[PDB]
């Protein structure tokens, strides 16, 4: 009630129902801080209620409980404690929650049919009663290269924020733009962690075996030269600060994302050695017309993405000969989830029709969501005008002289000069730019977007789409 | 019966259905005496060599597999009743043996096994008529798959083996000609003129040409091509048959007085059950290939030991004990997990701090 | 409907720049003034254009060198070939960002005729039927012997690793996996042979050294070598079938004999331990050294400058 929040109260007993398969230590380190938070003992009905709400939100993070089954019963404590310092100081709450199914197994099998399509989905959950989750996603095709996935996740010391995951995968990515396919086989070791401020750090070690095969008949000489076997043992750190009100339809706030990766150098061992870092910064500023009241829905957003791929020597020395990057690791630009108005991988160096990558890139965006007439601002539908632009250049040793008979080995000075020249090439000349209008759907699971594009400036050999282009996913420029 | 030859059963009015087995039978009939060898109808699972034809030299107890290996062995260790530009003749014989085994076999596979109409009408019944009851569902499929793999390089399929149809007939005729023109330069009849080859080469050529010509099939494209274009080869095949295997080759010294009775020695209930079971486990999607590799290694070691080599001792005990240890560990883990009291209680309560 | 709006789509884009430069690796590898034949070789060997260690690539390289075509060779892998198997030829770039279509092994000889650095009939002429019967020896018996000795023989494990798995990757696990698949494939090809194979074990092809008769393969190889020596002895000239210049048959035989003498011709101590004469020694002893002198003549004709060809 409005006047009920003034009365101080203390949490005497905390009862939890429906957690028959959860360890006591799991709830121990989260519910005692809730339990002893009544130290203030002043107008506690206005603070401990939100504290309990935050506690149950933390409970939801374990994934082991059903969201539609979160129940919180509150009742004044019948025991009449002697000489109550405040009115109704004795107060107990009841929490009832139902766990999810302890084993989900979606064995969709077509064993009689030649195309097995046995997407096994062993999602064995809450092993040992500490929110440990084991996921198996094995699958098979038409007697082709069978897929394989196996992830084991576990919170560290019963902390839902700090979670450690081990994954073993075997997939086959198709790259139509570069006229080949990638065969990935390796294991990862991630340590995700959610900061109290809301940031999300993630340290991952990956050791995958890449394989370029299945070259199309139109494969370029670059793709042919880069085909073969490679192992990438890399250490990568991902940092995310998502302050946007709605990730699918960002109307206010900002997002900062950084993906820094180090491969092959030092203790890591592999066929490729580099230091790749990407920085993404986004934002949106609401624009309220003074004539209209409330949320107008008009916002002026923006974005900016940068990336540098620095070749490094293999060993413990920062000064040594470094090999040039391969098409596996080079960046790709263009597409609906990228600079719009261009084909998937429509920016950067192009060997014939194949879209080979680049070493540095710089993309940008300036959009403006607009509300549709006779439609509420809260509706997910919105009208968008964008001005996407981007650049993607590749490193070369043109400046350095006396390469030597033995090739594909650039010294530190040569690599530094090439990186400087590549970064300088971004500044001179108008970037590849495209503009257009379209409608954006803010579906909660993933954003949908269809726009009419019109490329304006681009380099020769780049591919742009002048018609209707559709875009789905969660990451947009 | 100093030496015993394990071959497929008779089919198409011939002593055997396989080309190499028929060639080995012809070589034995032409060289060895009637009472100096025995013919045993069998299947690859019945012999440790896993390959027919297979010779078992009972004098030494040696397992020899393959027509070329059998012919080579009988020259070095001939039985008592053995009666087999000379360098150019030997070179020609070797070259034509290699050409036969490398190119005539894909043609025969295309005619008999790859062609679905021909396989489902004559080849499959012929194979099922010379095997015990549960075998025709395991061995003929493997044989057909092997022959299809052999003829895969030809680039032709079952649809080709019969308007796009007339275009496929050109491919069939060209493929047949590419082999028959080469085979036509040799005087297989051992008459006047032409090239001269050894008796082994003549027997192998008859073995391939007999299965390429005699069998009656719904789609006799190969037989029609042979009869129309190579009357010399047709006459050679007919004369060799009428001379070597009269009345369908029923006078050969089959074991136990008959072709069907010959297989009965190794076709006991337990033996047939074991062969069928091994064929079944060979097809398991996960451990089938490992079981097949282990069985192949074991049989190869057995064959080498019979030959007289000294193979390294098997590590089967180590693998067995490791598998048992792993199984016991898994069982102990699943027993610890099962029956474990629930990690939590239905109700969970925390009192006020003291 | 297409007619009106085409006047608008064609106006855009407004500004077009010069194409972006290719990456450094692409510029270093794919840029050249001569057609490049991609074969199985080493970086040091490819610089001098020395014979490849893969017989399939070596046959076509020898044919191209006999065809007078001015070209260079680069190490490559089977994944880059348009047909999934080496060798193949990439003609020089017409533009810094455009290249003509790759030339497969079938079209190698046809390509070599259009660029006479002439009358290349002898390199692709149809053989007589007896010549086809003898070519069956080279293409089956010698090939199976080479595959068996290189892959399924533990003696040549180090050589196989150095030639194929070491340049592929520096990772031990990747090297082991590649070695396993290479051995499986080689055993699969060898098992498809009436001599030294033909075992029926399952519905899947034999993919191990235990389903292959090494003794039968070796005997077939020895017989093939003797037959080829006799056939060469028949000809009055130094080449097969009494030709004045080497042809497809000579190149096919050389692509195996040269590699056998170069790599398999090891010391007799290993041979004496097992009683098995090495492939190189068998090549040298076949006939009266006819195959060895034929290989030497082919080396003197196609690689006249080379001198370290002894082994
Ligand atoms: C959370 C606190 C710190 C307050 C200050 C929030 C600030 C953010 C959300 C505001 C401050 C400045 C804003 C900002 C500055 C300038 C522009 C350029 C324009 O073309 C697109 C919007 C954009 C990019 C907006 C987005 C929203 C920003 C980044
Ligand atoms: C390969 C590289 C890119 C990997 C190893 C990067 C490592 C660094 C950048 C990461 C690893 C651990 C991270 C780290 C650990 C803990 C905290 C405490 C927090 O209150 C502030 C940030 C801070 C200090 C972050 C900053 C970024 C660090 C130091
Ligand atoms: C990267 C994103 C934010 C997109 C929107 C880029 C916007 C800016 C940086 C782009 C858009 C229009 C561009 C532009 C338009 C016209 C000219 C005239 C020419 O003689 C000099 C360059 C100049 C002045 C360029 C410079 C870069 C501009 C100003
Ligand atoms: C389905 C496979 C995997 C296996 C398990 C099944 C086997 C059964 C159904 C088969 C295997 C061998 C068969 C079998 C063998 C021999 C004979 C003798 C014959 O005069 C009557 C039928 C009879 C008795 C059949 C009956 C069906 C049997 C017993
Ligand atoms: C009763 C006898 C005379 C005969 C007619 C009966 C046969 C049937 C009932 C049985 C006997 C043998 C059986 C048989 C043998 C072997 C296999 C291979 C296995 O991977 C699939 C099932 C399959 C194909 C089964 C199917 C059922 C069969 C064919
Ligand atoms: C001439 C006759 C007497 C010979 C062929 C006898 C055949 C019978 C007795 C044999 C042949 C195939 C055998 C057979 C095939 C497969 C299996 C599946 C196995 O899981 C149980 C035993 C079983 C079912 C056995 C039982 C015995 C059978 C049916
Ligand atoms: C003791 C073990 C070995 C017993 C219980 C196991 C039997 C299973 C695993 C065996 C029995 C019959 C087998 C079987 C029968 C027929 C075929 C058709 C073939 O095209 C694919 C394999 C397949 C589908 C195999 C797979 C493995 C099966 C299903
Ligand atoms: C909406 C604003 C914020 C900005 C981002 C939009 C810019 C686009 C729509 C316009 C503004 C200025 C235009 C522009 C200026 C000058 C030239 C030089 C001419 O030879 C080619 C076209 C070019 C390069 C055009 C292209 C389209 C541009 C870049
Ligand atoms: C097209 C781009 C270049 C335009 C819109 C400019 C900036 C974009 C990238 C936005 C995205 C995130 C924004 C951003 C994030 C957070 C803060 C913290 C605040 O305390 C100062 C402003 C600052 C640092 C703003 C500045 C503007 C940024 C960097
Ligand atoms: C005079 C010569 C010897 C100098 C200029 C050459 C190289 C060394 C000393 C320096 C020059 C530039 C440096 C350099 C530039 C940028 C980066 C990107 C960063 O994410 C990782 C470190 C890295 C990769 C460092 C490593 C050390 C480098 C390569
Ligand atoms: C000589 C002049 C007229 C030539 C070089 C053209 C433009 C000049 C003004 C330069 C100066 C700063 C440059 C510039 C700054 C920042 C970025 C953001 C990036 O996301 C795309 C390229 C872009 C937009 C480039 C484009 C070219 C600019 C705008």
């Amino acid at each position: 009630l409005d006047e009920h929040i003034l009365t101080p109260a203390s949490i005497s007993t905390l009862e939890v129902h429906g957690a028959t398969n959860t360890r006591r230590s799991l709830l121990d380190q989260i519910f005692k801080p809730v339990l002893e938070d009544t130290a203030a003992a002043g107008t506690t009905l206005g603070q401990v209620l939100d504290r309990v709400g935050a506690a149950t939100k933390k409970l939801a993070r374990f994934d082991i409980f059903k969201e539609e089954g979160f129940g919180v019963f509150l009742s004044e404590a019948a025991p009449p404690q002697s000489a109550p310092p405040t009115d109704r100081t004795d107060l107990d709450i009841s929490i009832r929650v139902k766990e999810k199914s302890r084993l989900v197994f979606s064995a969709g099998t077509d064993f009689g049919n030649a195309e097995g399509s046995a997407y096994t989905n062993a999602v064995v959950r809450n092993i040992f009663g500490g929110a440990e989750t084991l996921t198996v996603n094995a699958s098979t095709g038409t007697r082709t290269r069978s897929a394989y996935n196996a992830t084991f996740s576990t919170p560290i010391n019963g902390n839902p924020d700090l979670r450690l995951s081990v994954e073993a995968l075997r997939s086959a990515t198709q790259k139509p733009w570069a006229s080949h396919e990638e065969h990935l086989t390796g294991a990862n070791l991630r340590l995700a962690w959610l900061t109290e401020k809301g940031d999300t750090h993630a340290l991952a070690y990956s050791s995958v075996w890449r394989q370029l095969t299945g070259l199309a008949p139109t494969a370029s000489p670059t793709v042919r030269a880069d085909a073969g076997d490679s192992l990438k043992s890399s250490l990568t750190h991902t940092f995310t600060r998502d302050r946007r009100d709605n990730p699918m339809l960002p109307q206010s706030g900002y997002l900062f994302r950084s993906v820094s990766e180090l491969a092959g150098w030092g203790p890591l061992n592999g066929d490729v050695s580099f230091a790749k870092t990407e920085v993404e910064a986004s934002g949106a500023l609401p624009v309220a017309i003074p004539g209209l009241a409330g949320k107008s829905g008009v916002s002026v957003g923006g974005g900016l993405r940068l990336g540098v791929l620095y070749p490094l020597p293999l060993g413990y020395s920062l000064t040594g000969a470094a090999q040039p990057s391969r098409i596996n690791d080079r960046f790709q630009l263009g597409g609906p989830n990228d600079v719009r108005g261009f084909k998937i991988g429509g920016l950067g160096p192009h060997d014939g029709v194949d879209a080979v990558g680049g070493d540095v890139f710089a993309a940008g965006s300036v959009n403006a969501l607009l509300p549709l007439p006779r439609t509420g601002p809260d509706s997910p539908l919105r009208l968008q005008l964008y001005a996407n632009a981007g650049r993607l250049v590749a490193l070369n040793s043109k400046g350095t002289d006396k390469e030597g008979k033995e090739g594909l080995a650039m010294d530190s000075a040569a690599v530094f000069k090439g990186v400087k020249s590549a970064v300088g090439k971004l500044t001179n000349g108008i970037p590849s730019l495209a503009a257009g209008v379209g409608l954006v759907y803010a579906h909660p699971v993933a954003r949908f977007e269809l726009n009419f594009s019109l490329p304006l400036v681009l380099r020769r050999g780049e591919e742009g789409r002048k018609g209707l282009q559709v875009g789905v996913g969660i990451s947009f420029l | 019966g100093a030496v015993q030859l394990h071959v497929w059963g008779p089919a198409f009015g011939l002593p055997s259905i396989d080309a190499e087995c028929l060639a080995a039978i012809a070589y034995l009939a032409q060289t060895l005496g009637s009472a100096d060898y025995q013919l045993i109808q069998s299947s690859p699972s019945a012999v440790p060599t896993q390959h027919l034809p297979t010779l078992y030299d009972s004098r030494t107890s040696t397992w020899i597999g393959g027509f070329t290996s059998i012919t080579a062995h009988l020259h070095t260790h001939p039985p008592p009743t053995f009666q087999s530009t000379a360098a150019s003749a030997t070179a020609d014989g070797t070259a034509y043996t290699a050409f036969l085994s490398a190119h005539a076999a894909p043609l025969l596979a295309l005619s008999l096994y790859v062609s679905s109409a021909n396989y489902g009408a004559a080849t499959r019944p012929a194979y099922s008529a010379v095997l015990p009851l549960p075998l025709p569902w395991t061995e003929p499929p493997a044989v057909r798959a092997a022959m299809a793999r052999r003829a895969a390089h030809l680039g032709l399929s079952s649809l080709d083996a019969d308007t796009p149809e007339q275009k496929s007939r050109i491919r069939l005729e060209e493929a047949a000609r590419e082999v028959l023109d080469v085979l036509a330069e040799v005087d297989w009849a051992a008459g006047g003129g032409g090239r001269q080859v050894a008796a082994e080469v003549r027997c192998l050529a008859f073995g391939y040409l007999a299965l390429m010509l005699l069998p009656d099939v719904p789609r006799p494209w190969l037989r029609e091509i042979m009869e129309g274009r190579y009357p010399a080869l047709c006459t050679f095949v007919r004369d060799f048959r009428a001379r070597v295997f009269p009345q369908g080759g029923k006078l050969l010294p089959w074991a136990d007085g008959g072709a069907q009775a010959s297989a009965s020695a190794s076709a006991s209930a337990s033996a047939v059950a074991l062969r069928f079971v091994r064929a079944v486990m060979a097809e398991v999607p996960l451990v089938g290939e490992w079981w097949s590799r282990w069985w192949t290694a074991r049989k190869k070691r057995e064959v080498l030991a019979s030959k007289g080599a000294k193979p390294a001792p098997s590590n089967d005990l180590l693998l067995l004990l490791g598998a048992g240890l792993g199984l016991t560990v898994v069982g102990a883990g699943v027993f610890f997990y099962r029956g474990l009291p629930p990690f939590g209680e239905a109700v969970q309560v925390w009192r006020k701090p003291v | 409907i297409p007619r009106p709006l085409q006047r608008l789509f064609d106006y855009f884009p407004l500004r077009i720049y010069e194409p972006n430069e290719l990456p450094e690796r692409s510029q270093q590898l794919t840029s050249g003034d001569l057609p490049t034949l991609y074969v199985f070789s080493t970086d040091s060997d490819a610089r001098l254009g020395l014979p490849s260690f893969n017989p399939g690539c070596l046959k076509w390289q020898t044919l191209l060198r006999l065809a007078n075509l001015d070209f260079r060779i680069l190490p490559s892998t089977n994944h880059s070939s348009p047909t999934g198997s080496l060798p193949f030829l990439l003609p020089p770039r017409t533009s810094p960002t455009a290249s003509p279509a790759p030339i497969p092994a079938s079209g190698l000889l046809s390509f070599a005729r259009k660029n006479p650095w002439l009358d290349l009939g002898h390199l692709d002429a149809d053989l007589p039927p007896r010549a086809q019967a003898y070519l069956a020896l080279i293409t089956h018996s010698l090939r199976n012997a080479w595959l068996c000795a290189l892959y399924l023989d533990p003696t040549h494990d180090a050589l196989l690793r150095r030639l194929y798995v070491d340049p592929a990757s520096s990772s031990r696990a990747v090297r082991a996996a590649l070695l396993h698949q290479l051995r499986r494939a080689a055993a699969e090809q060898v098992a498809t042979a009436s001599s030294g194979g033909g075992k029926i074990v399952s519905l899947a092809p034999v993919d191990s050294a235990d389903g292959i008769d090494e003794e039968a393969v070796y005997r077939s190889a020895r017989d093939a070598l003797d037959a080829l020596a006799s056939l060469l002895r028949e000809s009055e000239t130094a080449w097969f079938f009494g030709t004045e210049r080497p042809g497809s048959f000579d190149a096919a035989l050389f692509s195996y004999t040269h590699l056998m003498v170069e790599y398999m011709s090891e010391e007799e101590d290993t041979e004496s331990a097992k009683g098995r004469v090495s492939l190189g020694r068998m090549v040298k002893e076949a006939g009266n050294g006819e195959l060895a002198e034929h290989r030497e003549r082919m080396l003197g004709v196609a690689w006249p400058e080379w001198d370290g060809y002894r082994r």
